[PDB]
Order: C-alpha cells, then sequence, then structure tokens
C-alpha cells in the first residue's frame, strides 16, 4: 500500500516489483 | 637514473592500461546496456502478459458484493478496488494499491480480508506491517469494520513480546497480526 | 625551455638512420646510413657537384660514387661521415634547426666512452643543440614494447646484442654481443646463390641480393625437416624478377641464409647462436630475475623481421631453459622501429625533462657529463 508515486528511482521500482 | 627511467615507463604503461580499462569499460557498458534493455523487455512483457491474462476473466462489472463481515457500506471506488483485489487473489497475483492518501486503502484491504474470510473460508494469520504511528489506527479500523478478526498487536518490551509469542503458533490463535 | 617544443629522436643503426619527433607514432625519416663521394672529378657536370652524398641520394648514385659506412657493428668509425649524416638528417630529412630542439640519440650497448664524449661534443659544439641525451637501443626497444624487465635480442644490420634489463637496469656483465647481422646474412645469401648458380659480384647486385633476403627469406621451425622438404619437393621455391627482367628461382637458400643466426658454423664463426646467447645472458643474470627475463623476452631490430624467427626462438629457449620457466617471445609487428618508438616515448614523457644534458651542464662539466647523465 503506497500513498506516493513510484517515480523517484527505477531501482526502487525494481526492488518493489521483485518484492511483489 | 635507471630507476627514474623505470618509473617513467611504468607511469606510461599505467596510462596505457588506463586506456585499455576505459575500452573494456565501454564494452561492458554496452553489454550492461543491452543486458538492461533486453531483460527490461522480458520482465515487462512477462508482467504485461500476466496482467492481460488476468484481465481476460473479468465479466467490465464488479462481481464481488459487500461481504457479510462488513457492518457499513463501501464507496464506489472502494468497491471497485475490492473487486480488483479479489480478482488478483483468485488469479494468484500480488497487489500494489497506490490510491492517494485518504481514500481508505485500509478499508479496502479490510474488505479484501472480509471477502477472503466469508467466501473463501481463509482467515489466515494475515501479517500487516505498518508504521508505528498507525498500528493503533489499523487496530481500531479493524475492530470497527470487521469485528470477527482476532487481532494481535505485536508491541511492547522483549519480555512482553515473548509472552505474546508464547503459544502463538497454535492454530486459530489469531487471525490478523499488526506489527511495525 | 618551451613545453611546446618537441624533442628530436635519432636511431643510428649499423645500416639505417631513423629520425623523427618525440610523440609521433613512427619515424618521419628512415634512410640508409652511408656517405658517397665522387669516384672521378668531372662526372657530374651539370647536375651539381657536391663534395659528398648521404642517404638515398647516394644510394641512387652508387654506380658513380664510392660509399662508406661510418657505423661498423654498431660503432661509429668515421666522425666526419657521422656529422655529415646528422647534417643530412637535420637540414634535409627533418628540415629543422638542431639548435631549436633537443636530440635523443640511440647507441649500441657497451659504446666506447670516447665515442660517447665525441657524440656529446659534436652535438653541443657543431649543431649547438640546447640539450641532448643518449639512450641504449635495447633499453629503448624494451620501453617501446612497454616493459622494464626482460631480455632484448636486438639484431641490426651490423651486430646483434642480447641485453638483459631489470627495472631499466641494463646489466653490463650480462650483455652479450655477436658480430653477425643483416650484412653478414646478405653476404651468406650471395655465397649460397653463387653456389646455386646465380653469381652476384658488384655492390649494386649486393642490394638486389639484400632485397631478395628481406623479401623471400624466413626462419624455419625445424631446419632438418625444412631441408628434407626442400630436397623432396619444390613447393618451398619462389620466383624473383631482377631489374633486367630475368626471373630467377630461390629455393632452400630462403631458410638456409637466416639459419646462420642460430648456427654461425655455416659462416665459420666459433660463436653460439642467438638463442644460445640469450640463454647464456639469462644464466649470467641473477637467479631471482631469470623468471621475468624469460617471461619478457623481446625481439628488436630489422634482422628480427624474418617470419617464424619468433617461433624458432620460443622453441629453442623452451628446450634450453628449465622446465619450470615459462618462456614467452615478444615480437611486435613494428619491432623494426621499436628503438625509435621507445626513444620518442622517453623524449615525450614529462618526467624525463630533468634527464636531458643542458648546454650549461655541458659547458661546465665537459663532454664527460654524458658519463654522469646518460646510463
Amino acid at each position: 500500500l503506497t500513498g506516493t508515486p513510484l517515480q523517484n528511482s527505477l531501482m526502487e521500482l525494481w526492488s518493489l516489483m521483485h518484492f511483489l | 637514473i635507471a630507476s627514474t627511467m623505470a618509473k617513467d615507463v611504468r607511469q606510461f604503461w599505467s596510462n596505457v592500461e588506463k586506456v585499455v580499462q576505459f575500452k573494456q569499460q565501454s564494452r561492458l557498458e554496452e553489454k550492461r546496456k543491452k543486458a538492461l534493455d533486453l531483460h527490461l523487455d522480458f520482465i515487462v512483457g512477462q508482467t504485461e502478459k500476466y496482467s492481460d491474462l488476468l484481465s481476460q476473466s473479468l465479466n467490465t462489472q464488479v462481481k464481488t458484493p459487500i461481504p457479510l463481515l462488513l457492518r457499513g457500506q463501501l464507496r464506489e471506488y472502494q468497491h471497485i478496488g475490492l473487486d480488483w483485489l479479489v480478482t488478483m487473489y483468485e488469479k494468484k497475483l500480488n497487489g500494489i494499491l497506490a490510491d492517494e492518501m485518504g481514500l481508505g486503502k485500509t478499508i479496502q484491504t479490510i474488505s479484501l480480508l472480509a471477502h477472503l474470510a466469508c467466501e473463501k473460508g481463509n482467515w489466515g494469520p494475515h501479517l500487516i506491517i505498518v508504521p508505528t504511528s498507525v498500528m493503533l489506527n489499523w487496530e481500531m479500523e479493524l475492530k470497527r469494520w470487521c469485528p470477527s478478526f482476532k487481532i494481535l498487536t505485536y508491541y511492547g518490551a522483549q519480555k512482553e513480546r515473548k509472552l505474546k509469542r508464547q503459544g502463538w503458533t497454535k492454530p486459530n490463535a489469531f487471525h490478523v497480526c499488526i506489527t511495525s | 625551455m618551451d613545453d611546446d617544443i618537441a624533442a628530436l629522436v635519432v636511431d643510428n643503426g649499423s645500416g639505417m638512420c631513423k629520425a623523427g619527433f618525440a610523440g609521433d607514432d613512427a619515424p618521419r625519416a628512415v634512410f640508409p646510413s652511408i656517405v658517397g663521394r665522387p669516384r672521378h672529378q668531372g662526372v657530374m657536370v651539370g647536375m651539381g657537384q657536391k663534395d659528398s652524398y648521404v642517404g638515398d641520394e647516394a644510394q641512387s648514385k652508387r654506380g658513380i660514387l664510392t660509399l662508406k659506412y661510418p657505423i661498423e657493428h654498431g660503432i661509429v668509425t668515421n666522425w666526419d661521415d657521422m656529422e655529415k649524416i646528422w647534417h643530412h638528417t637535420f637540414y634535409n630529412e627533418l628540415r629543422v634547426a638542431p639548435e631549436e630542439h633537443p636530440v635523443l640519440l640511440t647507441e649500441a650497448p657497451l659504446n666506447p666512452k670516447a665515442n660517447r664524449e665525441k657524440m656529446t661534443q659534436i652535438m653541443f659544439e657543431t649543431f649547438n643543440t640546447p640539450a641532448m641525451y643518449v639512450a641504449i637501443q635495447a633499453v629503448l626497444s624494451l620501453y617501446a614494447s612497454g616493459r622494464t624487465t626482460g631480455i632484448v635480442m636486438d639484431s641490426g644490420d651490423g651486430v646483434t646484442h642480447t641485453v638483459p634489463i631489470y627495472e631499466g637496469y641494463a646489466l653490463p656483465h650480462a650483455i652479450l654481443r655477436l658480430d653477425l647481422a643483416g650484412r653478414d646474412l646478405t653476404d651468406y645469401l650471395m655465397k649460397i646463390l653463387t653456389e646455386r648458380g646465380y653469381s652476384f659480384t658488384t655492390t649494386a647486385e649486393r642490394e638486389i641480393v639484400r632485397d631478395i633476403k628481406e623479401k623471400l627469406c624466413y626462419v624455419a621451425l625445424d631446419f632438418e625437416q625444412e631441408m628434407a622438404t626442400a630436397a623432396s619437393s619444390s613447393s618451398l621455391e619462389k620466383s624473383y624478377e631482377l631489374p633486367d627482367g630475368q626471373v630467377i628461382t630461390i629455393g632452400n637458400e630462403r631458410f638456409r641464409c637466416p639459419e646462420a643466426l642460430f648456427q654461425p658454423s655455416f659462416l665459420g664463426m666459433e660463436s653460439c647462436g642467438i638463442h644460445e646467447t640469450t640463454f647464456n645472458s639469462i644464466m649470467k643474470c641473477d637467479v631471482d630475475i631469470r623468471k621475468d627475463l624469460y617471461a619478457n623476452t623481446v625481439l628488436s631490430g630489422g634482422t628480427t623481421m624474418y617470419p617464424g624467427i619468433a617461433d624458432r626462438m620460443q622453441k629453442e629457449i623452451t628446450a634450453l631453459a628449465p622446465s619450470t620457466m615459462k618462456i614467452k617471445i615478444i615480437a611486435p609487428p613494428e619491432r623494426k622501429y621499436s628503438v625509435w618508438i621507445g626513444g620518442s616515448i622517453l623524449a615525450s614523457l614529462s618526467t624525463f625533462q630533468q634527464m636531458w644534458i643542458s648546454k650549461q651542464e655541458y659547458d661546465e662539466s665537459g663532454p664527460s657529463i654524458v658519463h654522469r647523465k646518460c646510463f
């Protein structure tokens, strides 16, 4: 559950997706 | 004189090896670049294929009603998100809810749990990891909307945590755990 | 000194002068080291009567000029002719003023102290060079190869030298010399061609035979097997067109001539071959450095341009050296210019600016300053 947009870092996006 | 000569030549060949290292780094970056771009199309294509496969079974119109465990009504967008989460669960995918703050993501997750409990018979041990500032808020929202879940707030000193963990492995000891 | 003034580099082998600027990838001029003088007065009426000719200008007029080589076996024997060659290099080949550029001259190992002092005097008094330096050919070849530890087998046109170097330390006690080079190889080629039936007796035909040597000769990996193949088949023969259009056939001579570098017995010299000389030098060297001397065996000189010479040296040094020593022969494609390449590298390096012999140091310490500043 996230309240902020995932536009800060492709590395953060990849981490969140791999965790998903 | 010959040691000065050797030092000069060693510095020169260190520069030469630096040029060679620049070359090899340029070649690796290419491999890094194509490797990054190649797997991107792979992970993206796979994710999009799984989502398209997921949206294929939608009837779109919401199929899930307000489960019996809810004591109040759900908003329109909340009900749509509940149906989407139920579809994600039925098709065995994990979810990311990016609704703006204040739209009741807590209520949406609680309604998802209500559906899983009523229609699927799964009231698991459902772990919920939240900031320490909202543990009480989540507990109160659960007690308010879904009163049938056994809530276990994991807080306190080590001794209190050990006391709470004593016998927590037994079945049906708790349904939803809330930790930080 | 202005940092924008590039220094000059001059490599004077027994048969070739290579002159260029510091920082360039190849010498700008490469001309034969010879001085020609008219044989008879009045033969040049209308073409310009010069008291002497140098380089290709004399090579082309060899038919009417008596030619002399001021460098014999890597040692200068005619200082007047050497001054003439340097003048031709500076004012005709490079077309520059030597008093405006430093000069890094290459010399063979064990160069006489008198010769070094005379070179310094000529450079500081005749050409008025602002500064100069003298470098060893083998050390420059090693630096061009890009190393400071290893053994360099530099075979020019008049002499061959096996020079071991450790961290730039050209070890005098271990340097070995051999009076066998391209000149003696050309003589041997003339001899074997006369034996085969092609008689060359004039100095001009000597150049044709030298060209045949440079073009068709090669080092064989197994001399006995190559001789057997040449005797049992003609596949090893080649055709060569003379300036008059006659096509001659060169057979086993192609590899019998360069074989003299490994077996001087063919020429009648009671001396070990180049591989045995390199091995003996590595032996004379300290045991702790023999591993690196083997691993960094470098080839240099025009005579080392024969195809297969590197493989033959590899084979021989691996058969002669202990089984625990990893042998590696280094033969750069441009090894014929490694001397000048290393000279230019050392002259362009900034840290080398403190090594030059300045006009002030010369005027203060006499020509002997070479024995203190050049090593």
